[PDB]
């Protein structure tokens, strides 16, 4: 039984981090004996094997992501995930010790209560998770003015992808991934990679060409818009894929969004409240490296793009108009 | 006919299968050592490099190899007799009328979705 | 214009101006000189047959 | 008659495959075929 | 190869599917054509190998 | 360990991948020096003599 | 670890002149096109997007400045040109050799900047090769914002007049300064004018009553340094405004909004890529600092 | 259902060496060529009359 | 029927008796509304002539 005790003596003290390069003077150049990963050009050989280098796959970069453990509903979030989805904390009030909300980019499709034909795909798949709507809403009374004022991009921050989740009947344990590519659980050695709607992503580099540069980076970026449809309030949440960098997307997305403009500054010619003129948000939600294709998946259908190598890396929100 | 005459000129490419001639010891080379890069590491993958260097010197002052066309593969040009649109070379220029101008481009001219006897060759006028 | 000799040394080595297209619908001309590998014969000799 | 990734033991012939695969398999020559890019090409997994 | 070394593109197939045509007509029925050739059995080993 | 041992053959074989795939750019840069100095032959005949 | 170097292949020797200029500049930053280690001279120059025939436009000259990925020279051997790469975040040595030069100092701070000054000082063309290369500029972000700022400046006043002393001249303490505007391609540096007239006329539709109450008690005898903008006199619209009696509770919905739109205006704002210089050497020319995307 | 067969290819490495390519060279190791800027070999012919 | 002006020449060369070209192998993969352009549409000339 101690054979089983003697595998926790190996892979915990293999998987620690890495020491302070610390040595005594009196010991002399040894010190420049211990600096291995610094050493980045490796011999080789006419025909070398993995014998030759072993040495040189042995240093690794130090990778690790930080968990988030929430502790949800599980009316709110929904039993049965894809388990690469984006998340959010909604935050109003710490009423009790430990129970949090979450919400999934199809949940808060169902609280904004946009139309159909917008985004026609997940409003089926978003309408049989949950109800007609007001399962949700009963925790949120002040949706209705939430909207009015705008406060609601100002109570969401962005977390990142799901990791895990343990459900019970009344309450869902949910982990999450900030910082980076998040470890998978089942699968091992495997890396959680997020997950988004085809419908919800709008694609922002594309051309005929009729040249970009190339780069490593590219940053999907979050957006959340106040609208008025109906004569009531709603939002409405975009997602965007370019790595053009933050002095061109703010002129990208205002091109994107021209007819919603449009349509709602009409109705302030005949009243203005100072709370109706903020319009939008954009939060930027994490690096994905260059030239990664998102692969194309179905669910039940339920097209969704998966982004591999995803990193985490959580911003403000900015008020663009 | 009016008042003038026209010459066209083409062009033609020909896929040619060619025997290149090399006297011995024409060139001295230099073969270096390759090394090992490692870099661009992620989280799904660890890019690697292998380069390597070389050095060419010509032996020689005359000269060491002779290329010729051999065989006749296949004809590209398909020698067409469609002739260039200055209409897309020259955008800028128009007439004074832009009613008379949308006129005459009426009467002239991604078009083409297949083409059946070869690619296409533009012509000129002079 | 210059010497003969020197005009055997460039025939080959350099691409020269104005080259066609390849394998493309019109006739464009290629700015992309990584692997066409086309050789003229009608600079040298000026002419058009 | 289905294709699968397994690491079966792949036996090594004499012959070359590589005449004309770029344009055979992308025209379709032969059904039911994967090409894996990169770090793809890796016999990935035993599951049983 | 020597024709698809490009990729099948629009303006490849033109000049494969113009080759199919041509070889359809001078090269048919070669043991026919041949009882009336002054070759023979050059135009026949060559139309066999 | 016949996870292990197939993962060796994996990393093996991406690496004979890179040697391999070297000795080929030494055919192909030698053979690209040698046409960069071929001049035709109807250029070099009538310098020959 | 991880390794950076960019080693640019060249087909041609470089003559001796423009090889002399190239070992002038020896650590000097500009950007290139791709990630890759071996890499063609016609990605090394910022001149695809600036080039002499082609009329350049700065702003998008900028604007292209911030996709790219940055490198530094490290050497000029006569037939490749050699250099290392700046990826974030990592640290790494640098050296001004820019020739309109300012003066550094430890934890400074700086910024990447289009040649706006003399482009024939910053741009040596190749009479080998046929491609030139223009070198950027690094500046810090107090001349940064500065330059921009007038550069927005005159292509407001360039239109009205369908002189210079007022429109071109960048304004330092101890120097001035001349933009380079000969052939400016307008357009894409008034689209940056078009969204400045969304984002002001909407703070001209929010501002609180008791700050302009507050000039109209101040400017009239209460002399301060910074207020000699309006002179000793009233503007006459904020007369105009002020007749309301003031309520705290408005304004309190006001100035956040006024705080939120303040928010925005760093989007049209940015500079490229940003430098945070931890320690510099002063005879030796010398840096470190780590490169911020964004 | 059954499996058949298994088959994969091997390519086979070609040497430059070994390529006859290499008779119109002269082959030489050069350790560290990285360290070489310039080679020069220099030329003395003399001509009787 | 065919009106009296047909060209004779027409009908030398092996085409189809529709006036058009049919041949829809040249034309891009699984591009139904491309591949309806070469047999009806008439902005274009045919590919034959």
């Amino acid at each position: 039984q101690a054979e089983n005790a003697a595998r926790l003596g190996r892979q915990v003290l293999g998987l620690l981090p890495p020491p302070t390069h610390r040595v005594s003077l009196t010991r002399g150049p040894e010190f420049a004996r211990g600096v291995r990963d610094l050493l980045s050009k490796y011999a080789a050989s006419t025909r070398p094997t993995v014998g030759s280098l072993h040495e040189a796959l042995r240093q690794a970069p130090f990778r690790q992501p930080t968990y988030g453990d929430f502790l949800v509903y599980s009316q709110t979030f929904s039993p049965q995930e894809p388990l690469g989805t984006f998340l959010f904390s909604f935050k109003q009030e710490d009423n009790g010790s430990s129970m949090d909300m979450l919400l999934t980019p199809t949940s808060l499709f169902m609280l904004s209560g946009m139309e159909a034909a917008k985004a026609p795909q997940t409003h089926k798949v978003a309408g049989v998770w949950y109800g007609s709507g007001s399962g949700l809403a009963d925790f949120i009374p002040n949706l209705s003015e939430l909207m009015d004022t705008g406060e609601f991009h100002t109570l969401l921050t962005p977390v990142g992808p799901m990791v895990q989740s343990v459900h019970s009947t009344f309450v869902t344990k949910v982990t999450s991934a900030m910082k980076g590519v998040g470890l998978a659980r089942d699968e091992p050695r495997a890396h959680v990679g997020l997950t988004l709607p085809c419908d919800m992503l709008v694609d922002l580099d594309e051309s005929c060409p009729m040249r970009e540069p190339a780069g490593l980076n590219v940053t999907i970026y979050a957006s959340l818009v106040y609208l008025r449809v109906n004569q009531r309030p709603s939002m409405a949440l975009t997602f965007f894929q370019s790595g053009k960098g933050f002095a061109e997307v703010v002129a990208m997305i205002k091109d994107h969004f021209t007819d919603v403009i449009r349509t709602k500054y009409i109705q302030l010619r005949h009243e203005l409240y100072i709370n109706r003129l903020v319009f939008g948000a954009v939060c930027t939600l994490g690096t994905v490296p260059f030239d990664s294709h998102p692969v194309h998946q179905s669910l039940n259908s339920l097209p969704v793009l998966v982004f591999a190598n995803f990193e985490a890396a959580c911003g403000p929100w900015t008020v663009f108009l | 006919h009016p008042g003038f005459a026209m010459t066209v000129v083409r062009t033609d490419e020909v896929l040619a299968e060619h025997i290149l001639y090399c006297s011995r010891a024409s060139t001295s080379m230099f073969v270096g050592l390759p090394s090992v890069v490692r870099r661009e590491v992620r989280s799904d993958a660890v890019t690697f490099e292998i380069t390597h260097e070389i050095a060419s010197l010509h032996t020689a002052l005359g000269y060491s190899s002779v290329i010729a066309p051999a065989h006749v593969a296949a004809i590209t040009t398909d020698m067409g007799v469609h002739c260039q649109d200055l209409f897309m070379i020259f955008p800028g220029d128009a007439y004074q009328d832009r009613q008379l101008h949308d006129y005459i481009k009426m009467k002239a001219g991604e078009n083409l979705p297949g083409l059946s006897h070869g690619q296409l060759a533009t012509c000129e006028i002079i | 214009n210059r010497g003969l000799y020197t005009l055997v040394n460039e025939y080959s080595a350099r691409l020269a101006g104005a080259p066609a297209t390849s394998t493309t619908d019109l006739q464009y001309v290629v700015v992309n000189g990584t692997d066409v590998f086309l050789d003229q014969p009608c600079h040298m000799l000026q002419e058009a047959y | 008659a289905t294709l699968e990734q397994r690491p079966f033991p792949y036996l090594a012939t004499e012959a070359n495959l590589l005449t004309q695969i770029k344009e055979s398999a992308a025209d379709g020559l032969f059904k039911s075929f994967q090409l894996l890019l990169g770090k793809d090409a890796r016999e990935g997994s035993v599951r049983f | 190869p020597v024709y698809s070394e490009r990729g099948l593109k629009k303006a490849v197939k033109s000049d494969m599917v113009s080759m199919f045509k041509a070889h359809l007509i001078e090269h048919s029925f070669f043991l026919d054509k041949a009882e009336l050739m002054t070759r023979g059995k050059q135009y026949v080993l060559t139309m066999l190998s | 360990f016949t996870e292990y041992a197939g993962a060796i053959k994996t990393i093996t074989s991406a690496l004979q991948f890179g040697m391999d795939a070297l000795e080929r750019g030494l055919v192909d840069t030698v053979l690209a020096v040698k046409l960069r100095h071929a001049p035709p032959v109807f250029i070099l005949k009538t310098l020959g003599d | 670890a991880l390794d950076k170097s960019i080693v640019v292949n060249l087909t041609s020797r470089l003559f001796a002149d423009e090889l002399a200029a190239l070992q002038s500049k020896i650590g000097s930053v500009l950007p290139l096109g791709d990630c890759h280690r071996l890499q063609n001279i016609q990605a090394l120059g910022l001149g695809c997007v600036c080039s002499r025939e082609t009329s350049p436009d700065y702003i998008q000259i900028m604007q292209y400045l911030s996709k790219c990925t940055l490198a530094v020279l490290e050497e000029v051997r006569p037939d490749s040109l050699r250099l290392t790469r700046m990826d974030p975040s990592d640290n790494l040595q640098i050296k001004n050799v820019y020739a309109p030069f300012f003066q550094w100092d430890s934890n400074t701070q700086l910024a990447v900047l289009p040649p706006l000054f003399s482009r024939k000082d910053s741009t040596i063309v190749l009479e080998s090769n046929g491609f030139d290369i223009v070198f950027p500029m690094v500046v810090p972000q107090q001349l940064g914002h500065a330059i921009l700022q007038q550069l927005l400046v005159y292509h407001i006043y360039s239109k009205i007049s369908a002189l210079d002393l007022y429109t071109t001249n960048v304004s330092f303490m101890g120097r001035t300064y001349r933009l380079d505007v000969d052939n400016t391609d307008p357009r894409t540096a008034l689209r940056v004018l078009d969204d400045l007239s969304m984002y002001l006329c909407i703070l001209s539709a929010l501002v609180p009553r008791g700050c302009l109450r507050l000039l109209t008690a101040l400017v009239r005898h209460d002399r301060h340094p910074l207020t000699e903008v309006f002179e000793g006199v009233v503007p006459d619209e904020v007369t105009r405004i002020d007749l309301d009696q003031l309520s705290v509770p408005d304004d309190i919905t006001r100035m956040r909004v006024m705080f939120s739109y303040l928010q925005s205006l760093s989007s049209i704002f940015n500079l490229g890529p940003r430098l945070h210089v931890y320690a510099y050497s002063a005879e030796t020319l010398a840096a470190s600092c780590w490169y911020s995307p964004r | 259902e059954a499996l058949l067969g298994v088959y994969t290819n091997v390519v086979e490495f070609v040497k430059f060496l070994e390529t006859a390519l290499a008779a119109a060279c002269v082959n030489t190791e050069f350790k560290d060529l990285r360290r070489m800027i310039d080679g020069k070999i220099q030329f003395k012919i003399s001509m009787p009359t | 029927p065919t009106p009296v002006t047909s060209d004779v020449a027409y009908f030398q060369t092996p085409s189809n008796p529709r006036g058009r070209a049919a041949c829809v192998v040249s034309c891009d993969a699984y591009s139904n509304e491309s591949a309806e352009r070469l047999l009806y549409d008439h902005s274009i000339p045919d590919p034959a002539y």
